[PDB]
RNA sequence: GCUUUACUGCAGGCUGUCGCUGAGGACUCUCACUCCGGGAGGAGGACACCGAUAGCCGGGCA
RNA sequence: ACUCGUACGGUCACUGAAUCCUGCCCAGUGCAGGUAUCUGAACACCUCGUACAAGAGGACGAAGGACCUGUCAACGGCGGG
RNA sequence: AAACAUCUCAGUAUCGGGAGGAACAGAAAACGCAAUGUGAUGUCGUUAGUAACCGCGAGUGAACGCGAUACAGCCCAAACC
């Protein structure tokens, strides 16, 4: 047959490429000798095309002006700090360990030092669990139980923009201008709607798969497409 | 007596014991944050190079090549082929490891000519090879009753004739009797089938 | 629209040009490469052994 | 069929009758160092390998006799052309 | 051209084994190697990645 | 490449606005999990064989399968008497 | 090969790299008309469709030697300095 779409995908062409040379910054904490004696002041809020949330632009003490991953409550004139010492309050980057137990906090990195991995989309956030002195437990998300490293950065609070979520998009113009910002190829044609050349599903006098839909973790790409490794399917039992 | 030589030589048989075992797990550390190809200003294997024609000279250059381990990096096939001409994986290529380091040594330096090489170890995922080059046209070489053959014009570009020692060996030309009925006086000539 | 005659009227593109190095109209000037002479692509001449017969 | 284990009948190497057991021909092992055994190896590869791709045929639905015939004095057996029998029991 | 529990193979994934690969049927360590860090250093660690091979799946492909 | 992205994400599929709803079936096939025992390759190891080797056999046994379980908004099924 | 998978077409077509006026080969860890024998290497004639290979099918296919052509043999590494 033909390649499928999800691998005409990976060669990275135009059509599924983000739109890189339109987003603003890799909102990154900021690299601290040590001290924390690092704060800086809320400059302005913007949007962030890449994320569809919020983000605060912050200039620094000793002259960096950057974008900083904004927390919901943090507004211009205000005041943040990024260090050890940093005190406890909502817009604030410190290691986790210096973090109270039970506070929410987003933009946590995996390991320390590499800027913020962990809960960054819109009104999300990752609760802080258990101290230690050799690890810190973080509730991710996704309700994941993460063990980090105590010296892994955060930003105390949730992310801005919560609810985006809440409102349906009504109509396909709006996802489409939604699309238009992300790396994705939108609309989506139905395997089932293709010529079995095109994909496992295609082909037949009606439309259906002409075989079982959960495909195994083994198969090959062109032929994993379904229900990828399904350790169920349905909503019974 | 023993040359010192000798000395070289005989920790070389056995690469994996004794200080020389020490030493390339020493050196390979720095070989692997080293670039395809290095020049270097002495042989690693003095005793090999003398013996291959090396001489400390103006016009004779050592140079250290690094090269992938494993069989082909080949491409499968895209258009229709019997079962037999679909292989990929287990398929290897007919040039051996040190005739791609002797080729990228000399395309490195394209104004030397490869006199000979040597193997320098190996860790799980590379091999390197020590290539010797000489310069034609430095008249200290010109003046060489050893090496001046390696001036003539017929030449130029011997690496990539196959006219190495690596060169002869992997065309199947060491035995000068049975076994070399499509490899002498050429693969070509014997309708490539040695 | 068909793809024959009315689609021929929106041809105004220049792409094929004189070659600097060959003579002939086939470098192509928004890929700055000869289909001719190779001129743009390497340093060698273009050349195939199926330009002529195999036995010629 | 039934079939005595021991009779008289004609031993080709006494060149006379003489008494002979019947036993079935059981089956010699294979050592995996004949002439087909290297072939196999030097010509099976990557992809099809020709009659070592083949996978054994079928069977009839009755077998002809296989069998030896032992001489009770001298020792040695031989052949002899089979029949096809469904079943072959030997009496004692 | 297309399909599949047609024939035969080939990619690919999983898995064991050997090499990379070190010290003291379960274990500790650090020194290769890997990752994070601007750096110091931190995390991991003879595993993983990679080379070789073996079994399984394998119309994704011929 | 996705990705200046991080589960309010984005990948893979099915259905196709709202409204009222969406029953029964896990035997077969698919996926996934488990698994005392069974089966399960090669290297190493042991025996026989060979002054060696070919080779025969053994022991150990990974994934996988047998076997058990989960799963139909998974392929699909919901008859005759 | 009256299909076709090993095999064949064929190391052919075509592609990458490179030298010369010619290239390449070449002074035996050879040969093994087994010898009290030959004596670097190409090439030509022959050995021969022979030996060998092969769904032992279709097909593929040498060498030593011999008669010729032309002839040519040397230089390092190390030992000791
Ligand atoms: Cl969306
Ligand atoms: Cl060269
Ligand atoms: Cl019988
Ligand atoms: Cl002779
Ligand atoms: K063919
Ligand atoms: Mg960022
Ligand atoms: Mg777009
Ligand atoms: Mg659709
Ligand atoms: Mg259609
Ligand atoms: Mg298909
Ligand atoms: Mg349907
Ligand atoms: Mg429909
Ligand atoms: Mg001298
Ligand atoms: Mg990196
Ligand atoms: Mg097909
Ligand atoms: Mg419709
Ligand atoms: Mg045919
Ligand atoms: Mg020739
Ligand atoms: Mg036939
Ligand atoms: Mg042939
Ligand atoms: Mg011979
Ligand atoms: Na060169
Ligand atoms: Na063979
Ligand atoms: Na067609
Ligand atoms: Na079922
Ligand atoms: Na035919
Ligand atoms: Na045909
Ligand atoms: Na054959
Ligand atoms: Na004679
Ligand atoms: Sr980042
Ligand atoms: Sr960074
Ligand atoms: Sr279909
Ligand atoms: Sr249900
Ligand atoms: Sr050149
Ligand atoms: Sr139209
Ligand atoms: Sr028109
Ligand atoms: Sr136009
Ligand atoms: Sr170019
Ligand atoms: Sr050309
Ligand atoms: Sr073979
Ligand atoms: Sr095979
Ligand atoms: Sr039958
Ligand atoms: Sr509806
Ligand atoms: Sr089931
Ligand atoms: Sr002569």
């Amino acid at each position: 047959g033909r390649r499928i779409q999800g691998q005409r995908r990976g060669r990275g062409t135009s059509t599924f490429r983000a739109p890189s040379h339109r987003y603003k910054a890799d909102l990154e904490h900021r690299k601290v000798e040590d001290g924390d004696v690092i704060a800086g002041t809320v400059v302005d809020i913007e949007h962030d095309p890449a994320r569809s949330a919020p983000v605060a632009a912050v200039e620094f003490e000793d002259g960096d002006r950057r974008l900083i991953l904004a927390p919901e409550g943090v507004g211009v004139g205000d005041e943040l700090q990024v260090g050890v010492s940093a005190e406890i309050a909502p817009g604030n980057t410190l290691p986790l360990a210096e973090i109270p137990e039970g506070v929410p906090v987003c933009n946590v990195e995996s390991s320390p030092g590499d800027g913020g991995k962990f809960a960054r989309a819109s009104g999300v956030n990752a609760q802080l669990l258990t101290h230690d002195r050799n690890v810190a437990v973080v509730k991710l998300p996704s309700g994941e139980m993460k063990r980090l490293d105590p010296q892994c950065r955060a930003t105390i609070g949730v992310v801005a923009g919560g609810g985006r979520t809440d409102k349906p998009f009504v109509k396909a113009g709006n996802k489409h201008h939604k699309m238009k910002a992300r790396g994705t190829k939108w609309p989506n044609v139905r395997g089932v709607a293709m010529n079995a050349v095109d994909h496992p599903f295609g082909g037949g006098g009606r439309q259906h798969p002409g075989k079982p839909k959960s495909i195994s973790r083994n198969a090959p790409p062109g032929r994993k497409v379904g229900d990828i490794a399904s350790k169920r399917t349905g909503r019974g039992g | 007596a023993r040359s010192a030589y000798s000395y070289i030589r005989d920790a070389w048989e056995n690469p994996g014991d004794g200080q020389l075992a020490e030493l390339q797990w020493q050196r390979q550390q720095e070989w692997r944050n080293e670039g395809a190809v290095e020049r270097i200003e002495r042989p690693t294997r003095l005793d090999k190079a003398r013996s291959q024609g090396y001489k400390a000279k103006q016009g004779v250059i050592v140079a250290r090549v690094s090269v992938r381990k494993g069989s082909a990096r080949k491409r499968r096939h895209k258009a229709g082929r019997r079962s037999k001409r679909q292989g990929v994986t287990r398929i290897t290529r007919r040039k051996d490891i040190q005739r791609v380091a002797e080729e990228r040594a000399s395309r490195t330096f394209p104004n030397l000519r490869v006199l000979n090489s040597y193997s320098v170890g190996q860790d799980g995922r590379q091999k390197w090879h020590e290539v010797i080059l000489i310069d034609p046209n430095h008249p200290a070489i010109q003046n060489d009753d050893d090496l001046s053959w390696i001036c003539a014009d017929d030449q130029a570009d011997r690496v990539f004739r196959g006219l190495t020692g690596a060169g002869r060996r992997n065309r199947g030309l060491s035995g000068k009797g049975k076994g070399s009925e499509k490899t002498r006086p050429s693969l070509r000539s014997n309708g490539g089938k040695a | 629209t068909g793809a024959g005659t009315p689609s021929q009227g929106k041809k105004n593109t220049t792409t094929h040009t004189k070659c600097r190095r060959c003579g002939e109209k086939s470098y192509h000037t928004k890929k700055k490469v000869c289909s001719s002479c190779g001129f743009g692509k390497s340093a060698k001449r273009r050349d195939y052994e199926w330009q002529s017969k195999a036995g010629e | 069929m039934q079939m005595p284990r021991r009779f008289n009948t004609y031993c080709p190497h006494c060149n006379e009758h003489q008494e002979h057991e019947v036993e079935k021909v059981r089956s010699g092992r294979q050592t995996g160092m004949k002439w087909i055994d290297r072939q196999r190896e030097r010509n099976s590869g990557i992809g099809n390998d020709g009659k070592f791709s083949k996978v054994p045929g079928g069977d009839k639905p009755t077998k002809k006799t296989d069998l030896k015939y032992r001489c009770g004095e001298c020792g040695k057996a031989h052949l002899r052309e089979g029949w096809r029998a469904g079943r072959l029991e030997f009496q004692e």
